[PDB]
């Protein structure tokens, strides 16, 4: 069901330019050299310094037009407080262990470094991340 | 079956008490100073 | 090169990389390939664009 | 008074809550739906 | 109010009342604290030398919640200093208390000044529960659970305290088995604890259902009654965890508990949402080998062998053998269903260091099978697959399993029988041995044919030159 599964601590939160959106870059707590650089709407999920994430990346939300969800049914996303859908435009087979992913969930933007252990799974064309805190 | 000999015992064992220190009730928290504090002229 | 294992195609590219190495034909029309890729750049370095312009 | 005068920050049953408390009122909702329940 | 209160207080500077933030604090204990200890510090900063010892008291134990073991002390030694200012009839209460506390903070520095802190206030008031209690868990925790008439006459001493009984049931569930007692008396103790003091008690329904299923768990199972029996037992014991969760929806141990019992009914699916959410919630050793065994059982291999690295990591230390050898047979399952060396290379390296950690049997025929199964996997490889090392490497550790084969059968109660373990042997020196000598002389005719082109090729290039 889920193809990635860990918790991050924020480091750095950069509001820069934007007003809504927010760069936040986090390691694992259970694993060094994983790190996650990403973009997020402030208004609707703020978050702070040394916040902690449970990040969770799934091919699919299950347990082609959108429609809006009907309270009646129950998905992955009833579990988590912020999801987004992108498609992978990158996979980096790097150097040894050096394996870096590329998302873009519709503009904002999103990279995933660690080892090929670990991120072997995410060679998908379309990812979603769900975000719990 | 001669295969790897591993043995699987799921961990739920419950914590020893804790027993905290006791935090102490403020004077305004007794019902008697409350009276005494509401009730200034 | 056919003959050097560590200056030849990754064999985890290509299904018959077991079947190369030692090829004696097939290293006649690589060195074919790549002496005609040398005149190229030698008659475009030296003839066509002597500054050395590449994007037109 | 010395059992007047203590107080405890956390409850006994809130004691795994702690800080940071969360719900499981789905996961009994399923347990009751699938092994109370269950056929 | 109170913040309408504080803010038109500001706004009109006029002295804002302490006691608003103290009850201001007393509410955020149970939302935030945080907040609590904002204002608790406001108002301490509010009343200058008028400080209390309740004020001192609670920022201390804010410190200590907040793990804050520098600012927790101060404030408790100022707590302490200002005791010699608190009127005659509370201050025996009072440094009662206080003692209490800084025995605790000992407890959680140094054992042996909150041992002494605990004698202390035991002849000062044996009457107290709390004291005792954690002075006879300290001892039984030096004593190894040596003390058990301790815990009887505790238990003997106040029968209502739910603390005191809880701890000793904890006790028992520790050393039952030591002191030989009986099995079903916990049950009984704890039925009588929900009955005549209190149904809502989530620690000993926690213990009744724990033990009802443990005795599910050895119950044999001979036919569809024996089976229904058995799930009766889970059933009951879900329905202890049912009612702890009906008190208390936040219970990780009631989850737990039903995941396990959804992992004896196979709900495999069930036990792995519990146990990540479970893992979300709180991270112990515990979770992270019961993560690595719904892994196991999700096929999830890799993912199995992170949950027990990290478990071996951040609470085993590396030291614990049974992690090891968890890790050890996930790596033996990665290899075997995605036929990968490797694996099995890495899940050998980690049986030897298990085994010369502890130079048991049972790791012996560990790495007995592991070195079997790398012969056959390697025999079984193409030429193309492999190279003339690893077909050394597994006829060296298919020879010295054989020697290990026979030394397990030459022992008292072995593993696994002698006479497997003799057959196995023989069955592997018979045919294996000489399959893998066959293995060898085609990977040595390919790799000389291979240098044979190669040094053909580069003589008819020079001539041609």
């Amino acid at each position: 069901s889920a193809l990635f599964d860990d918790i991050f601590t924020v480091q750095t939160v950069d509001n820069g330019r934007y007003n809504k959106v927010s760069r936040i870059i986090g390691i694992s707590t259970t694993n060094s050299a994983i790190k996650l650089t990403l973009d997020i709407n402030n208004e609707m999920f703020p978050v702070s310094q040394d916040d902690s994430l449970t990040v969770t990346l799934a091919n699919s939300l299950s347990l082609k037009s959108w429609r809006p969800p009907k309270p009646t049914d129950k998905s992955l996303a009833d579990d988590y407080d912020y999801v987004m859908f992108g498609t992978v435009y990158k996979f980096e087979e790097g150097d040894e262990d050096k394996i870096k992913v590329y998302v873009s969930f519709g503009g904002l933007l999103m990279c995933l470094e660690g080892g090929y252990k670990s991120l072997a799974s995410l060679k998908q064309d379309n990812l979603y991340i769900l975000i719990r805190r | 079956r001669q295969d790897y000999i591993a043995k699987v015992r799921y961990q739920n064992d419950l914590p020893a008490p804790p027993c905290p220190p006791k935090l102490l009730k403020y004077e305004i928290e007794k019902e008697a100073p409350q009276k005494e504090f509401l009730k200034d002229s | 090169d056919l003959m050097d294992e560590k200056n030849s195609i990754k064999p985890d590219v290509i299904e018959y990389a077991a079947d190369i190495l030692g090829d004696v034909e097939l290293q006649k029309e690589l060195n074919s390939e790549y002496e005609q890729l040398v005149s190229d750049r030698k008659f475009l370095r030296e003839i066509v664009f002597v500054n050395g312009d590449h994007n037109w | 008074e010395i059992a007047s005068n203590e107080r405890v920050l956390i409850d006994h049953n809130k004691v795994l809550r702690g800080l940071k408390p969360k719900d499981f009122s789905s996961v009994a909702k399923d347990c009751e739906l699938r092994i109370l329940k269950e056929k | 109010f109170l913040e309408k209160y504080v803010a038109v207080c500001q706004e009109e500077n006029y002295p804002i009342l302490p006691e608003a933030y103290l009850v201001l604090s007393r509410v955020y204990e149970n939302k935030d604290l945080n907040v609590a200890l904002d204002y608790l510090m406001k108002a301490n900063d509010i009343l200058g030398d008028k400080a209390n010892v309740y004020v001192l008291n609670n920022l201390g134990i804010y410190h200590f919640f907040r793990n804050n073991v520098s600012q927790s002390s101060d404030f408790f030694a100022q707590s302490l200093e200002a005791l010699n200012n608190v009127s005659p009839q509370n201050k025996e209460a009072l440094s009662i208390t206080l003692h209490y506390n800084k025995a605790r903070v000992e407890e959680v520095s140094n054992q042996s000044e909150a041992e002494k802190l605990y004698s202390k206030l035991m002849e000062k008031c044996p009457g107290y529960t709390s004291n005792k209690i954690r002075y006879i868990y300290l001892l039984a925790l030096k004593s190894n659970g040596n003390n058990y008439a301790d815990v009887q006459q505790l238990l003997d001493d106040f029968p209502s305290d739910l603390e005191v009984r809880s701890f000793y049931g904890w006790f028992l569930k520790r050393y039952g088995r030591k002191n030989g007692l009986k099995q079903d008396l916990e049950s009984q103790h704890h039925k009588d604890t929900l009955i005549n003091y209190d149904k809502h008690d989530c620690y000993a329904l926690l213990s009744l259902g724990n033990i009802y299923a443990t005795i599910a768990r050895e119950m044999k199972v001979t036919d569809q009654k024996q089976n229904e029996i058995k799930r009766q037992q889970y059933l009951r014991a879900a329905q202890f965890y049912h009612k702890v969760l009906s008190i208390d929806p936040k219970n990780i141990y009631a989850a737990q508990g039903i995941a396990i019992i959804f992992s004896d009914k196979e709900r495999t699916g069930l036990a792995l949402e519990i146990f990540k959410k479970v893992r979300d919630t709180v991270q112990d050793l515990g979770t992270f080998i019961n993560l690595g065994h719904c892994f196991m059982e999700a096929k999830q291999f890799g993912k199995a062998i992170e949950s027990y690295t990290i478990a071996l990591e951040k609470f085993s230390n590396g030291m614990d053998s049974k992690l090891l050898v968890l890790i050890g047979r996930a790596w033996y399952h990665r290899g075997f269903y995605e036929k990968s060396m490797d694996a099995y290379k890495k899940a050998l390296e980690v049986s030897e260091q298990a085994y010369q950690l502890s130079k048991l049997p049972a790791l012996r025929f560990n790495i007995v099978f592991i070195q079997f199964q790398i012969a056959d996997f390697v025999k079984s490889l193409p030429n193309t697959q492999r190279d003339l090392t690893t077909l050394e490497n597994a006829l060296s550790g298919l020879n010295d399993a054989i020697k290990s084969l026979l030394k397990l059968a030459e022992l008292e109660q072995p593993p696994y029988p002698s006479e497997d373990l003799k057959a196995r042997a023989t069955m592997g020196s018979n045919t294996l041995r000489n399959q893998l000598e066959r293995a060898i002389q085609d990977q040595q005719d390919y790799e000389m044919s291979i240098q044979e082109k190669l040094r053909t090729a580069r003589r008819k290039q020079q001539l041609d030159e």
